[PDB]
């Protein structure tokens, strides 16, 4: 029996339906463990599937020249092998020996984009504050009873409170006057309703303006180079991991200067397990990013609700391979078992098949869609049942 | 038609008057966070903000409409604002016209020899609904100067005080016209 | 012995000096490449002699004749003992040649020209609103037509159905009718219909604005699958070369109906060469798009004109390592001096100045908005005057008729 | 003997450490300058004392005294042997203190706390257009009504002068008019002043759509020249400083002006440190500014809230040099230290770190428009109530006189 | 005597009005001649005013250690002193030593930033093209003559070509409709002028939106960061002098960024001579901008025309010192005038007269000034011209 | 007034289909620089583009309306507009239309029977308006597809045909009904 250190963290290792009712090997359903057992028929060596205490996929300190997790039980010889997606790097390389990779990797990108939001009823609305629409409704009263007194304030004036409703609404509208105003009291009423109306029209359509543009001007993170530059979003990694020391280590300007930010970033990106990530990028809805390796992003995305999806492509080319103590008797056999695994397609299927039946989903005009003006069309036609529902109230009024 | 039109004016006229005296002297204008009490839900009114569920609950206190501001004076457009706030004369005008209102469509009963006492009447409830929206106007700007904030059950008494009143205002009108189409011909 | 080094000319890896004529020796030779190959030279103390294979495709094996082209063609044969090419690291290649770790490691990429907002076509005018709003405002109008019909004949105050239909037209484009309701019911349909009117306009206005103002150009393949699901532009790889082998043998069923089409396409969309690849799609405009390492595609991108885009995620991460003939003694060294620069991080340094520094399009990206020329606005002249046709013609019937 | 260094407490030359007070020595205080001490330590080879002056003002001497405080008064008393603090080289401080050649130099800054787009005024609708177009409009108007009357009655196709006003009033807001011009005469203009509001409604329109769009705040001080001509926010320097005497001695007449005027203000504008001029200028919300050295105000604005600001062009440049007494021994090697150190770079790296990668701010810099708040358009609303009120006024008045 | 190189730069060095009739210095008119008379009267040493055949301020050659121009002429020792706007560095000190600076510098920036252009009369039009202003009148006629026609069709309808000139008009204005078409020919006609009118005056307005929304966020260059930043500015400092030498050994990151463009700049940014930096500023309108000492800056903004301001405010501190051989005997005399001639005042009062007496020259709303609708007025009154005219021509009818 | 207007319509028929015919062979249409000799100055027109002041002085070459494009087929928006353009069947149908105007405004003088006679004339003098409009647009649409271009005289004489198609239009429609108005009663 070896015993085997493995992360818990789907789809590579999920918890079975049952965690009590499921004890050693079937506790654990996942790729890795399908993949585990695979490498136990081949090299014909018994494993026993545990999670290290540490649970880090592994972290370097620069004081003590000491590893944690799943590398620091390989180095101290505690776990007998890791099958897990540990990233091979130089560092790792010198102190535990790695097989040839099972599956490649890379780092990518995890962002909330697709939210898809839905504009909403009554969404056309939004441009003027529900306060500024209440005032105009209360200011559309005013104006026509003023205008109606005004009209009928002297003894004998086509302005009945029916008439001079119908005069205001017309004027607000700007599509149509049956009437106007002949009095000078009436005119200042008019007069003023009418400014009233130009500004109020033109604030709408100005700031209905604004509100399309900013939304049209706003451009989705699309590089490693735009998550840098922009301040607002916080791209975070894993606090110990390979892609966490990788960008440490990493020579390169723009990767060199993300990292720097990671350090002097408030609060701190990093975070401890996948899930404490992928809530925090709910939370923030975007306001913080997630970095991991593209293989977990595929995954996230396949599963139910799809909120977090990639950006651009993998930084860079990485690859999981078995891990062992440097010179390990097991080691040979495991390298071997890499390659005729990978020749059955045992392996490949396996991948496939995890990711494909997870998998439950399966595009954009700058043009207003009807679901932007929704709202107008429903009242619409609200308004032509209410007119039909009056009409026919007036025909039976005029029956009796 | 006519006769009811009178009832139906004086009924409502003190229905209004009613209506802003309770929005006036309510304190639950208003719901909103505030730092008084501990980002406190708070029912803040026209006069005074009573806080709920912070350091204490059921506390009532005077509210400053005059806080450390950058643009204070005896002549300021940000003072000359907090002043018509504070003093909410707009909204009591409403309501004292609401009420002499409802003393003219009394005295149009008595004196049906003065067609002008009801056309005052009128006058005066249409005005007293002007007031009501500078009376809001002046309030919603005040309290603007995101933290969510819902008008509370005592400003759509003043908003349903302004329909009535119009209303009222509307009636007072066509009783006049009556009254003078009586007096005509 | 001088080590004969096999590497194909490709910036900016290898570009041939403005005097390199004049130069002699590996000096007609300044590159990416060509300094990595230095840093090698030192590290192994072998003098090395920089040469170009004849085909130039790093890769070319013939499957009935089953023997290698170009670098691969040069170490079987063993007259180059050193390939500093930026070789990609394939199976059936790591089975015939001995590899070093990569310096460098690239996806595969899309190169596209720069979409162009030229042209505006005829009905652009409509383009703010989608085709469905404009559908239902059509539905719209009739339904308000008929309804405000309806009301008026069934409760009288006329409003016959064209005088319906004339009343909600004038209403819409905000012209004022001397025809107005009257009647309670007939008020309320028109005083709605008034009030969608005004917020589409609105909308229309304000959206139009927004196109004006942030001139956004879709990309005419956002990503590979979309590409081969549109067919709307021919997709190419280097005729001889890892990217047309590796998706040969792609299990992927896209990538499988790609390789099979490409394959299957008259005239060839395989290129010779990466400037051949490079000069196909500038002269298609975007009809014939090109599949190349990112590496290339960003290089290309940097130097003018500035057209060339890369598009999508890459397909797959490709290596490129320092390539030896299988079991080459240079082998050892060579690996060992790939693991000392990379820790050094000089590689990384030198791709930084070749790739970025070089600054030739300098990455240029709210620019002086121009005047709307009749061509945007020319559906609008075409429908006035198919209108007043029309109308003429609708005149002419309605004088025979009165005629007879 | 070990070098006591006068060094005063200012961000981010010294801070003081968040365990400062459980750490011993030198180690209480990290700071760009305890870097540069450390660095001017290590070329003398001379065992140094980190120290503060008691008043922490770096200049103050007394014009009747004639006795130089803090960290001169330090050097004049020989208690301190050196200066790492930022002392401004000034004639007068040159001639009492031998000064080594300048580690940083900056220019004399305006502080100011961020302008606020908050509280809209009423009649903020009508800034779009400047007062003189609605002033214009307004005589366009008066003009366009009077023409209209006199070409009316001169040459009649009615419109009165009451009417012609009526019918511009009516056409200047796109609200169509019953009466309408039928002579030629008079449809010119009618014709002209339509085509003329409709520039100017489109242009509002437009204009009031480019202010919702992009936020531009207005510096209330642009410049220093600016700041002594309004005298709106009072500027104040460190009541005994170099600044002070700067502008004291400055022949300048506006800076000559600034200090007579700063010296005879009451409460007084000079503030007795750093710290108390900054929570001056936030107390004040800009009612009062601050003038410092440009250094500080770069790191003040780096350290959070992100509120004050530097504004204008630099008054005059200053040098900063390490500071010793007159004739020290110590003056040499920390005049070639400081050198050496320019030289090498790391006086520039050392700065580098401390004013912009702390990145506390993170320099942020088209976030999501707001729905227009009852504010913004009150103006517009208290017009309207204000017309009602004339119009029943007016109403009132004609009914008395129909009576009479 | 002792020979005196000095660039010819104003305001430093002028050529007098006569170049044949003045000549030693009296062909030279500057502030640095007048300097270099009173330096003659103080230390009592007769000088003699040349130009350096170089006519560079001084390079640096790393191959050779050599200096050339005023630098050069020092280092030979064929000109004894040198009296001149050089910026003491210490690439330079180590060379040839400098006495106290008799006047403070620092590296500006010069853009032609005050155009102040005219919008013009007629800008109002801008946001339509020509070509569309013209096809809207031919539209205007041929919908007039055609509703005419469809009106006039079949024999006995109100709508004169006089009348349907009107309705046109009132539709493409939207003001008002004196008249409506009542035949299904002539609504056909006023149906589609009326879509035709919406979708022009909507794009109109749009693009009057579009034009005044981009010059309103247009930021003019601020600082030293936002000239690295922006490509499309050219940012230019002479081919050989004191600045250029600062910005290649310069340690500062965003200063080391702006020299490295410098050098992969196409066309070449560098330019031999004072006067091609300024034509090339102009030619460019703001598309290339200089770097030059603020002093310069300073007399090119005060002489006429003001073509070129100053951004943000100087770079660096920078001192302009007699220049003399290391350990010249000259060298302590000039020394000791730069303080004695400073303290005197005469110094600072000549610098004070040359700037003030040269100067010609000695405030902004977002808000649409009366100039930018300027047109629409002249158009408006031109038309109120013409309107009573005609009624004149109306009323001379009348009466015969 | 009457008679008078029939000789003006003739008179000004002839004139409006003499522009347009000048219009259409003369090549003076549009100013540009064109890379066709060596960014030139040319006087392109509506059938041929001649040079001047570059490689040659006076050469005049049929200009490519279908020059090597993105878009082209049988039925192509881009297509179908060169197609229009280089055909300037619009121009064209408007010069035909005149004439043929001017066969029935000559026609309508011996036939006074036919009152439809001068209706027709006026039809076609609309019509040919209206196909001159089309071919403005469809001219300057193809031209666009910042170089310095100017209209030249060619053009104007284009634009001054309209003008002048059109005002006979509105005497042709003038003259239908005074001789319907002569024929009623
Ligand atoms: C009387 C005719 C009115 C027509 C109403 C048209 C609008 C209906 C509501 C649309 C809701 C938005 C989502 C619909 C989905 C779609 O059709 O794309
Ligand atoms: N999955 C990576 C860690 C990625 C991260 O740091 O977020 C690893 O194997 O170490
Ligand atoms: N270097 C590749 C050819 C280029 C490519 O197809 O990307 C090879 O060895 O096959
Ligand atoms: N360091 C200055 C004081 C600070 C200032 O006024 O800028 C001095 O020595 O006087
Ligand atoms: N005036 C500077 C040169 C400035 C520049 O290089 O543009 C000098 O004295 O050298």
């Amino acid at each position: 029996t070896y015993i085997v250190t493995t992360i818990l963290e789907d789809p590579y290792v999920m918890l079975k339906k049952n965690a009590n009712q499921f004890e050693g090997n079937d506790r654990y359903e996942g790729y890795c463990v399908e993949l585990a057992a695979e490498i136990a028929k081949h090299v014909g060596y018994s494993y026993r599937l545990e999670i290290v205490s540490d649970g880090k996929y592994g972290a370097r300190d620069p004081d003590t020249k000491a590893w944690n997790g799943m590398v620091g039980e390989l180095v101290y010889g505690r776990a007998d092998v890791a099958v897990a997606p540990l990233t091979i790097t130089l560092v790792r390389e010198e102190v535990i020996d790695f097989s040839k990779p099972f599956m490649s990797l890379g780092i990518s990108i995890m962002i909330k984009k697709p939210q898809k939001s839905k504009p909403g009823v009554f969404s056309f609305l939004d441009p003027l504050a529900y306060e500024i629409w209440m005032c105009i409704v209360f200011a559309y009263i005013g104006v026509s009873v003023v205008l109606f007194l005004v009209s009928r304030f002297s003894p004998y004036n086509e302005f009945g409170i029916f008439n001079s409703l119908w005069f205001s609404l017309g004027a607000f509208m700007q599509q149509g006057c049956d009437i106007s105003p002949r009095s000078l009291s009436g005119r200042i009423v008019g007069g003023v309703w009418w400014f009233f109306t130009l500004i109020i029209i033109s604030s709408y359509t100005a700031n209905l303006a604004a509100f399309l543009t900013v939304e049209r001007m706003v451009s989705p993170i699309e590089s490693a180079e735009d998550l840098a530059k922009q301040t607002e979003i916080a791209y975070g990694t894993l606090e110990a991991g390979s892609t966490k020391e990788f960008f440490r280590r990493s020579k390169i300007a723009v990767f060199e200067k993300m990292w720097t930010y990671m350090k002097s970033a408030e609060p701190s990106v990093f975070v401890r397990t996948t899930e404490e990530g992928m809530i925090r990028v709910r939370k923030s809805k975007g306001k913080y990013a997630y970095l991991l390796e593209s293989t977990m992003n595929e995954y996230i995305e396949q599963r139910k609700p799809c909120d977090t999806m990639k950006v651009g492509g993998n930084l860079d080319s990485k690859g999981y391979g078995i891990a062992t103590p440097k010179g390990s008797a097991l080691r040979g056999p495991v390298n071997l078992a890499v390659l005729k695994l990978s020749e059955q397609g045992v392996l490949d299927k396996l991948k496939s098949k995890w990711w494909y039946d997870k998998g439950e989903c399966g595009d954009k005009t700058s043009a207003l869609s009807l679901s932007n003006v929704a709202g107008v069309f429903y009242i619409l036609i609200g308004g032509l049942g209410l007119a039909m529902l009056v009409a026919l109230i007036e025909f039976c009024y005029k029956s009796r | 038609e006519k006769g009811v039109q009178v009832l139906l004016t004086t009924i409502g006229a003190f229905a209004a008057f009613g209506l802003m005296t309770i929005a006036i002297s309510t304190d639950y204008w208003l719901y909103t966070r505030a730092l008084i009490c501990n980002g406190g839900l708070t029912h803040s009114g026209l006069w005074r903000i009573c806080c709920l569920e912070g350091l204490k609950r059921g506390v009532c206190v005077k509210i400053n409409h005059f806080p450390e501001d950058t643009d204070y004076d005896h002549d300021s457009a940000e003072y000359l604002l907090r002043v018509v706030r504070a003093s909410s004369i707009f909204p009591i005008l409403s309501a004292i016209l609401l009420l002499l209102g409802g003393v003219c469509v009394a005295a149009s009963r008595v004196y049906k020899s003065k067609r002008n006492i009801i056309l005052g009447a009128g006058i005066l409830f249409v005005a007293a609904g002007l007031s009501n929206i500078i009376g809001v106007i002046v309030y919603i700007s005040a309290n603007a100067g995101k933290n969510h904030y819902s008008y509370g059950w005592s400003f759509y008494f003043g908003g349903l005080s302004f329909i009535l009143a119009e209303v009222i205002g509307v009636l007072a009108v066509n009783i006049y016209i009556e009254r003078s189409r009586e007096a005509h011909c | 012995k001088t080590v004969v080094v096999t590497t194909i000319l490709e910036s900016p890896y290898v570009m041939m000096k403005k005097n390199h004529e004049m130069l002699e020796g590996n000096e007609r030779y300044e590159g990416y490449c060509v300094d990595l190959a230095a840093e090698i030279a030192k590290h192994c103390g072998f003098k090395y002699k920089l040469t170009i294979v004849g085909d130039g495709k790093y890769g070319a094996r013939d499957a009935d004749t089953k023997i290698w082209n170009g670098m691969v063609g040069e170490l079987v044969y063993g007259k180059a003992d050193i390939a500093i090419a930026p070789l990609t690291i394939t199976l059936v290649r790591e089975e015939v040649i001995d590899f070093s770790k990569p310096f460098m490691s690239l996806g595969i990429s899309i190169m596209i020209k720069k979409p162009q907002k030229s042209k505006p076509g005829v009905f652009s005018f409509l383009d703010p609103l989608a085709y469905e709003i404009w559908m239902c405002i059509v539905f719209a109008y009739i339904g308000v037509s008929v309804v405000l019909f309806l009301v008026s004949r069934f409760s009288p105050y006329e409003f016959g159905i064209f005088n319906s239909l004339w009343f909600s037209l004038g209403a819409f484009m905000r012209q004022g009718c001397d025809i107005s309701p009257r009647s309670l019911s007939g008020r309320i349909v028109g005083g709605v219909w008034w009030f969608f009117t005004l917020i589409i306009i609105s909308s229309y206005t304000a959206n139009l604005a927004a196109f004006l103002t942030v001139e956004r150009m879709v990309s005419p393949i956002e990503s590979a699958e979309d590409l081969s699901k549109q067919t709307e532009i021919a997709y190419g790889t280097l005729d001889s070369g890892s990217t047309k082998e590796f998706f040969r043998r792609s299990k992927i069923a896209v990538f499988d109906k790609m390789w099979t089409y490409m394959r299957s396409a008259e005239p060839s969309v395989f290129v010779r060469t990466t400037a051949e690849g490079v000069a196909r799609v500038r002269k298609s405009k975007g009809k014939y798009a090109y599949l190349l390492e990112s590496t290339m595609n960003e290089y290309i991108e940097q130097r003018k004109p500035c057209d060339t885009m890369k598009v999508g995620g890459n397909l797959d991460s490709k290596g490129y390592g320092i390539a030896t003939p299988k079991g080459s003694s240079l082998g050892t060294p060579v690996n060992l001096a790939v693991l000392k620069l990379s820790e050094q991080g000089v590689l990384d340094k030198l791709k930084n100045k070749w790739w970025y520094d070089k600054g030739e399009c300098g990455a240029k990206d709210k620019e002086k908005t121009s005047a709307l020329s009749l061509s945007n606005v020319a559906g609008v002249f075409y429908i006035l005057v198919g209108g007043l046709g029309l109308a003429m013609l609708v005149a002419l019937i309605e004088f025979c008729y009165k005629s007879r």
